[PDB]
């Protein structure tokens, strides 16, 4: 079991316990190598075998909050925010345009997992990743070119989104022999066929997100905490108020 | 071999970067193009160190400094290879231009495919400031609209 790679996740944990049931809640969680500690700097380093969303979510359902804060070796981690390009018919009015997110890393001199994972898509159904020629997202899809790499596993997304009562979710960790450093710079898409392309105003075929892959800093590597902005005025503020 | 940022954020501002380079030697010939900026008027333009945006300007890291170096002007020879100073916007709020860099590169082991570009609300002090502050962000404040760098052609 090669594919071990190390995260760190930023969660608090200055309490009596706060620890020991971070412990106890990755306990049963197979597939994680080891934990540490670092109560100083309150950042949990793990090493593993599994999906960073394991990770978070095993957490979550245990109310504690981790935020990845890097994962691997410089320059073997990668991520993707899978975003559409158009508004369909079937999408919500007032919905923004991320659908979901492939977070990549290198775990062999030639083997990468992808935690690919999908939370609010309108159309129930399969939907499958793919890596694109281009990085290049100014026409969608089309700008694209052709497909550098077509995963099988499917993205079966039929688990209730907990956006809206009737929107859907899901995920897949998948792996392939492609290196991060031949990924960096492509696209990643996620498309299902649309069941019903015949009512979109348009020659639209497939409902698709995608977004062009980037460098993740990998642990230990990027320690900004927050970042510029101005304003906080209450003139500004009133004049809001009153339009 | 050429690469393409597409601008987009909840601003209102958005646009579209090109990067062209023969070879990692020579100079990269950077293009731009962004709308929804205020009229007349210069808006920094750096290229972070990376193009994760999980957690929006958190997640992308500082401006791309692989030479260890502090902020600057792209004319100073100090200053970080991710900066591209400020862009001037015409009176329809539309900044326009090009021009070639010879730190910024599409190839090696600098590469900034990958990383973001982004354009901020305000105007980049290039690092000619008195503050630490202005040797490290260079005061550009809030940054509306960015993107990652992709290859293309
Ligand atoms: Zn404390
Ligand atoms: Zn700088």
């Amino acid at each position: 079991t090669n594919d071990t790679y190390e995260a760190t996740y930023a969660i608090p944990m200055h309490c009596e316990n706060c620890v020991n049931d971070i412990k106890a809640c990755l306990k049963n969680v197979p597939g994680i190598n080891s934990l540490n500690f670092d109560i100083e700097q309150q950042i949990m380093s793990v090493e593993s075998s599994v999906a960073p969303s394991t990770i978070i979510n095993t957490l979550r359902n245990c109310g504690k909050d981790a935020i990845i804060r890097g994962a691997g070796k410089p320059n073997s981690s990668a991520v993707a925010i899978l975003e559409t390009f158009q508004k369909y018919t079937i999408d919500q009015k007032k919905d923004t345009a991320v659908r979901g997110l492939a977070r990549i890393v290198q775990v062999g001199e030639n083997k990468t997992l992808f935690d690919i994972t999908v939370n609010g898509v309108p159309e129930a159904g399969n939907y499958h990743a793919s890596i694109h020629e281009k990085g290049d997202v100014s026409k969608g899809v089309e700008s694209t070119g052709k497909v550098w790499h077509k995963f099988d596993e499917p993205i079966e997304c039929f688990n209730e989104s907990d956006l809206g009562k009737n929107l859907y979710s899901g995920k897949t960790f998948l792996s392939a022999p492609l290196p991060t450093w031949q990924l960096i710079g492509r696209s990643f898409v996620i498309s299902k066929s649309l069941n019903h392309p015949e009512n979109e105003p348009s020659s639209v075929k497939d409902y698709s997100f995608l977004g062009v892959i980037a460098r993740s800093a990998g642990v230990w590597e990027n320690n900004k905490q927050v970042c510029a902005c101005t304003g906080k005025t209450v003139w500004e503020e009133r004049k809001d108020a009153l339009a | 071999v050429q690469a393409v940022a597409v601008l987009k954020g909840d601003a209102g501002v958005s646009g579209v970067v090109k990067f062209e380079q023969a070879s990692e030697s020579e100079p990269t010939t950077v293009s731009y193009e962004i709308a929804g900026n205020s009229p007349n008027a210069e808006r920094g333009f750096h290229i972070f160190e990376f193009g994760d945006a999980t957690n929006g300007c958190v997640s992308a890291g500082p401006h791309f400094n692989p030479f260890k170096k502090t902020h600057g002007a792209p004319t100073d020879e100090v200053r970080h290879v991710g900066d591209m100073g400020n862009v001037k916007t015409d009176e329809n709020g539309v900044a326009k231009g090009s021009f070639k860099d010879s730190l910024i590169k599409l190839i090696g082991p600098t590469s900034v495919v990958g990383r973001s570009v982004v354009i901020h609300a305000g105007q980049d002090d290039l690092g000619k400031g008195d503050t630490e502050e202005s040797l490290k962000t260079g005061n550009a404040g809030p940054r509306p609209a960015c993107g990652v760098i992709g290859l293309t052609n």
